[PDB]
RNA sequence: GGCCAGGUAGCUCAGUCGGUAGAGCGUCCGCCUGAAAAGCGGAAGGUCGGCGGUUCGAUCCCGCCCCUGGCCACCA
């Protein structure tokens, strides 16, 4: 009876993508929307609606993948911020969303790093929302993916599209050299000129904002030093996580 | 160099000028400068050092000639009237220049006991030292000289390089360039700790030098941006003059090597002001300076003596001869200061912060000068700073500071470098935060930083100082106060969210696909979307082939490889030889994900204004721009499909595999298809479908042409799908199907048909021509021997007859199945087998 | 804001997929026991199965007993399936089941003009009996149906362990199967399905005389595992790929005919350590060159180093100690 | 091409079933969770309570 | 964008400054086994990163270029 009866053997989805799949339910069970947007975005929803001035270094070819011919305003998309501004342009208020998909840089590869990688977008705007309710759902999103012994920490820090902005480290014991804060990703309350760009009134709706890498939160939940097998697309990375998740 | 660096105990002595005594821990201060918004790069304690090591004085130098390099045996001086030899490798060092030497007994950092050795024939009583060697600063190349009167010979080594020392590297955020220097740094710490601060830049500490008359003429170009340019002259300095021990001492500890007092004032001035300053000879200027654009070829020659290619938004200091410096990038060698220089004109500007940004970018000059200008320089304190660096060079080299003063403040002259006021409710950062803050704290924050505060019942009027033009509205006042009392105190509420619709139908679609693939045996890969290099002459396709209409990226990861994917099977089909190539030979992989297809209207859409929503033809027109990117599922196979195992040796991958993947996909997104055999490069033209969802096509699947699978590298055999979920309905049925309790009549027909005709077009046929009775009809039988002609075969099928409402004969089926076959007689030819 | 499904409500729709994608149709399965199926089935008359809750007033009066076990309702389901034409038949069900002990009884009136105490919340709930949740299935007649490719696969008792693993991999656990006589099962073709050393429930082969005297299809096949005692489980792998090549070798051994392929395979994994990356069995054979009660089974096994290439000879020494470990553990011999 | 592929055909979960997820689906997306109560119950909850 | 080291078989690497370039594992064959693997014996496989040039001939010399790894630098 113990023979091997398995003549099609399971596959398996993506890590990549069964993590997303979870984060996404995490925030449809608190009443939250997934929204999405393309990988070739415009640099008007890139860039500048989201209060980037004309000459900041992330927008040279040194930075940022460029669509032929030589100023299209055409990219890769750099960050998944771009769908905030897709979404409050599209969506009446209140809004409440998350989005996960592919973001392009042109970086060298390193233990947390790679050119082609994802992000995890959150995007709430109300009447009356403040820091504490960032927090509140960035608490939850940490609970969710790492457990409530998840070590994080916000401190102050600066994005063109938020203010206040703040970065959230996580914990990470696995750390390529030694146990270390890492920073997990960033967040803010929208600023003012961020949502005058989407024709909403700061005067009446406040909103806030983060974006964390997906990897990177894989990275941290699965202790896994070295993102690039992540990366790869070896069948090995991913078989040992099973068909599902 | 890159980020802001500096010694611990510059930055207490500032602080402590207002808040005397004051003195934290390493540790403490870390955290302290991460909670208001500082990150801490590195924490870097000097030495340590322990038993002698000591400041000698060389006093006599012999040569050793005969080795594979020079070598000198030295007597040194090492105090009390000791003179011990020591053989020593470097050359930058004359008799009579104080050293540092690690006698036998010493420990230097890390862990290494300095003893007695034989080093070429001599006995060595120890090393002289580099800077590296005791953990001072990176080396020289050779060792380290302190300047002559830093110490007497035999002075402790520790307290004479103030070994004690922690050097802090911070990253310091665009927003804050007030905090490239040790003023705002000290400033900072000054509100964290509510310390009372003296400013460094102020009158108090920086008296003013007197203005008499004019210094240099100057003419500067409209609409160069500049704000500020100001110019006072040392007169006759010692050029023989070397900076003092101290200075020099900060400035190595800062990243930044001296060379001579007048430069090495500029760049302590600029390090502890902020304020970028440079030294010109002013010997070697001819007539009147002027600022001005480069013309296009023009180049100037830095003083670092590399030819720089100059463009037309660059920003110039031209005399009569020749360009005197790139705009707060990089001086020109034409008016360096020399080891003859005598008579300095030291310049106080202040650029425009895009234009240092543009060109120290292009040209790949990030000075310790331009990384402070493009994230913009207080204009308030320029004089200030020129004549902090004039007193300080006139006293280290023996100037005399001349009493005139060129000090242009634009035209017309501002005097007032304030930004405008901000109005702000006192209680918006408690409401932005969340927290009830003390009353008043908003105002003492911002009092903190600078601000000036008055108040109009709940409204504050706050202007900011000139340090901080990043401060231009509510929301940046609220970060100030949020920042300076603490993240920490920020509760944590999720918001109630109104009652959300979940998951859409293409998102919940996506994940059963997934799912079923997965389950299936596939594997999923995140595709990578830039094509394989001819991809498209590899597979052969004709010149028109609408998979070669790509788009292209400028900068891509490798320059062969430009095109956006419009197919994600070259990226699946990479994928499977990787794998194959290392061993798993067996393999099944999928994909999910968007491909690019752009179109004619596919091009750019001009800035619109950011300060109002786009309209919504701007908005449909902007995506109306990009390319169309439909989301597509693919996947690839080879080897064996079926493993082997105590069953039976498995089963090879084939077509079918293939066409099976496609009914996954069909069944998981609840939609029927019909496959039709189709010609489309890279499949096998005779095993091929072209996939149909009611009539319209959604892709192809089947076995890869024998020539792409050789001319890519792939294994024989592989098969491949690939279907545009975008063309794919959403559907969502509604059964209601009525279970008949009568029994049903079994009956199976043989139909002889042409070789070429489908054998779902029979069964097709056979089912309208069977009507309503029919309820299954299924083949289990193709045959081609020889009772059937040449290019002809023998279908069976099983059919299935059941009424709704009775008992059928044989004859009711009977004539169900007669009419079906003169249905597949009048639409595939068939004949009844006989 | 909510926290979605429990990880008990999610793997029971995970189960469901899985198993419909498989080809088994759910039914909904009545909780009232057919008429003394447990005397066709033949149970001894202490098997646990037979203590029942009883219905005072049941819809058959015939059939009062509450079921302690899915099997029957679907068995009497696939019965009645076939017996309306559809002849190769799989169906499944996953639902509670009811299993009283000897505190099951009834508590007194308690007033509700109060809360009860959290003592009376427990007496209640100890006090009704005991509903796990179960999963099951049963099949007949073709497996895989006829075709252009062939005449298609009866079922096995092999199916019946594959549906045990596509529940496993669903539920994201690990389980072992055993040789065991467990009624309704065939002695020769039942399995006892473990996870760690917690028994879950059986899979196989339904015994001929239950078939028989229940009039069911000849070779049904069955699985049952009590959900409650499989434990969540919530992996967190961080795999690490190898560039280097790796080692293929294959290798023969000769055990009692009685020692399971598993538990071969296990003594191997066992014996080659680290730089082993995979085993499969693929030849089972017991010709004349094997004595009479032995089998000969050979597996493929792929070596790898995470940091070096290997020689034959490394992945030589490892198979020569993965033979010792069999020899030892379940007396193997080294195929000559 | 056309020729069937399917080796073993799929299955289908109840359609009550089916109904029951998407309802929970539609509950747990406004931020509600599913409870669950046993078949067999005391009198005390399903009636006196 | 800077610096260093590299690109050679299906994988991991050694090596060669003009006419032969190889190892470990991977592939195939014979003996062997019911079929295997090991063992023994014997094969296949490289445009030595690309395109020009020099030369009677280039992995090796000259030019232009591309990519890979590491350490920096930059930054949403
Ligand atoms: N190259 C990379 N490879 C893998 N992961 C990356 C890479 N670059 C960034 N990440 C991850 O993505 C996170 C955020 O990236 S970020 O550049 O720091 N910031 C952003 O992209 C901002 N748009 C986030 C943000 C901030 C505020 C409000 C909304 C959103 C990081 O913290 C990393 O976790
Ligand atoms: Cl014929
Ligand atoms: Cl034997
Ligand atoms: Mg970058
Ligand atoms: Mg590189
Ligand atoms: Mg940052
Ligand atoms: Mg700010
Ligand atoms: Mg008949
Ligand atoms: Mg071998
Ligand atoms: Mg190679």
């Amino acid at each position: 009876v113990t023979l091997p009866s398995t003549r099609v053997p399971a596959g398996a989805r993506h890590p990549i993508i069964m993590l997303a799949e979870h984060v996404a339910d995490t925030f449809i069970a608190m009443g939250w929307e997934l929204a999405e947007g393309p990988e070739v975005e415009t640099e008007q929803f890139n860039f500048d609606a989201l209060n980037f001035p004309a000459d900041h270094p992330a927008r040279g070819e040194q930075d940022t993948f460029y669509i032929a011919p030589e100023d299209s305003r055409q990219l890769l998309r750099t960050h998944t911020s771009p769908v905030q501004i897709r979404t409050l342009l599209a969506r009446e208020l209140p809004v409440y969303i998350i989005s996960i998909g592919r973001t392009f840089r042109t970086d060298e590869l390193d233990a947390t790093h790679t050119p082609i990688f994802h992000q995890v977008e959150g995007l709430a705007v109300d009447r009356g929302l403040s820091m504490a309710h960032l927090r509140g759902t960035l608490d939850a999103f940490a609970r969710a993916e790492f457990g409530p012994s998840a070590r994080t920490r916000i401190r102050p820090h600066f994005f063109p599209f938020t203010e206040p902005s703040a970065e959230v480290d996580v914990w990470f014991a696995n750390k390529i050299g030694g146990a270390a804060w890492v920073e997990w990703g960033g967040c803010g309350m929208v600023h003012p000129n961020v949502l005058r760009a989407t024709g909403i009134d700061p005067d009446l709706y406040s909103g806030f904002a983060f974006g964390m890498g997906l990897e990177r939160t894989l990275q941290f939940r699965n202790g896994i030093p070295d993102m690039r097998d992540m990366v790869e697309g070896d069948v090995r990375f991913s078989l040992p996580f099973g068909v599902g998740a | 160099s890159n980020a802001m660096r500096l010694p611990y105990s510059w930055l207490r002595e500032v602080v402590a000028v207002g808040a005397s005594g004051w003195d934290v821990t390493p540790g403490e201060l870390e955290q302290t400068l991460l909670r208001i918004g500082h990150e801490v790069e590195e924490v870097i304690p000097l030495g340590p050092v322990d038993g002698p090591v000591t400041v000698g004085r060389v006093a006599d130098i012999e040569e050793l000639t005969g080795y594979k390099k020079p070598i000198r045996a030295c007597a040194v001086d090492i105090g009390d009237r000791q003179y011990r030899e020591i053989i020593c490798g470097a050359t930058n060092f004359a008799v009579g220049d104080l050293v540092v030497v690690a006698l036998p007994g010493a420990t230097l950092p890390g862990g290494f006991t300095i003893s007695a050795r034989k080093a070429y024939g001599r006995n060595s009583d120890g090393m002289i030292c580099s800077a590296a060697e005791l953990n001072l600063g990176a080396d020289h190349s050779g060792i380290l000289v302190l300047p002559p009167g830093a110490a007497e010979p035999g002075a402790d080594g520790a307290g004479v390089l103030g070994l004690d020392d922690v050097v802090f590297h911070l990253a310091i955020t665009p927003d804050r360039g007030y905090c490239m220097s040790v003023r705002g740094l000290a400033r900072e710490l000054a509100c964290a700790y509510d310390l009372d601060f003296v400013d460094p830049a102020s009158n108090s500490r920086v008296p003013p030098l007197p203005i008499e008359g004019p210094a240099w003429p100057l003419t500067v170009q409209p609409e160069t941006g500049v704000r500020r340019f100001a110019l006072r002259p040392v007169i006759g300095i010692d050029p023989a003059a070397v900076s003092p021990w101290w200075l020099q001492r900060r400035l190595l500890l800062c990243g930044i090597r001296a060379t001579c007092p007048a430069v090495d004032v500029t760049n302590y001035v600029m390090l502890e002001l902020g304020h970028p300053m440079h030294a010109h000879d002013r010997n070697r200027i001819s007539g009147t300076l002027g600022v001005r654009f480069a013309r296009s070829g023009e180049t100037a020659v830095t003083l670092d003596g590399i030819e720089r290619k100059l463009d037309t938004a660059d920003v110039l200091i031209v005399d009569d001869a020749a360009t005197a410096a790139i705009g707060g990038v990089m001086g020109a060698a034409s008016t360096e200061v020399r080891a003859d220089s005598t008579d300095v004109l030291l310049e106080a500007a202040i650029w425009d912060p895009a234009a240092v940004s543009r060109t120290q970018r292009r040209l790949h000059l990030p000075s310790e000068a331009a990384r402070r200008y493009e994230r913009t320089v207080d204009p308030a304190i320029s004089v200030a700073a020129l004549d902090r660096c004039a007193r300080l060079l006139a006293d280290i080299a023996g100037g005399e500071v001349s009493p005139t003063l060129t000090d242009w403040r634009g035209d017309p002259p501002c005097d007032d470098w304030s930004p405008p006021p901000i109005r702000m409710g006192v209680d918006v950062p408690d409401r932005i935060a969340g927290v009830a803050y003390p009353q008043g704290t908003t105002a003492r924050r911002l009092a903190q930083i600078g601000a000036v505060v008055t108040h109009d019942g709940d409204t504050l009027t706050v202007t900011p100082p000139s340090w901080r033009p990043d401060l231009r509205q509510p929301a940046d006042l609220v970060e100030e106060v949020l920042r300076l009392e603490g993240l920490e105190v920020i509760p944590s509420v999720l918001p109630p969210a109104p009652a959300g619709r979940g998951l859409t139908a293409g998102q919940q679609r996506r994940r059963t696909i997934g799912r079923s693939l997965a389950l299936s045996g596939y594997v999923e890969i995140l595709p990578t979307p830039f094509l394989p290099a001819g991809v498209f002459d590899l597979w052969g396709l004709e010149a028109d082939d609408s998979r070669r209409m790509t788009t292209r990226v400028l900068n891509p990861l490798e320059a062969d490889r430009p095109q956006l994917a419009t197919t994600l099977l070259p990226a699946l089909l990479e994928a499977l030889v990787r794998n194959v190539s290392r061993g798993l030979v067996d393999v099944a992989l999928f994909a999910i994900a968007q491909v690019v297809q752009p179109t004619e209207q596919t091009r750019g859409v001009g800035l619109i204004p950011v300060d109002r929503r786009p309209t919504d033809d701007e908005i449909a027109m902007l995506d109306a721009s990009l390319p169309r990117q439909p989301q597509h599922v693919a996947a690839v196979l080879a080897g064996l499909r079926e493993p082997r195992g105590p069953w039976g040796p498995g089963r090879p991958v084939e077509a079918a595999d293939a066409f099976e993947a496609v009914r996954i996909i069909a069944r998981a997104s609840r939609v029927d298809v019909t496959l039709r055999p189709a010609q489309y490069l890279p499949w096998h033209p005779g095993r091929c479908a072209q996939v149909f969802v009611g009539e319209s096509s959604v892709g192809h699947a089947g076995q890869l042409h024998p020539a792409v699978i050789e001319r890519s590298g792939l294994p024989k055999g592989t098969c491949a799908v690939e279907l545009n979920l975008d063309a794919i309905p959403c559907s969502a049925p509604l059964p209601a199907p009525r279970v008949s309790p009568y029994p049903a009549v079994f009956q199976d027909v043989s139909l002889v048909v042409a070789a070429d005709i489908p054998a779902q077009a029979v069964a097709d046929a056979v089912r309208a021509g069977a009507g309503d009775l029919l309820e299954d009809i299924a083949l289990f039988d193709v045959f081609t021997g020889p009772q059937i002609g040449e290019h002809r075969k023998s279908l069976t099928f099983a059919l299935r007859f059941r009424a709704p409402d009775r008992t059928l004969t044989e004859d009711d089926a009977s004539a169900a199945r007669d009419a079906a076959v003169q249905s597949a007689a009048e639409r595939v030819g068939a004949v009844l087998r006989g």
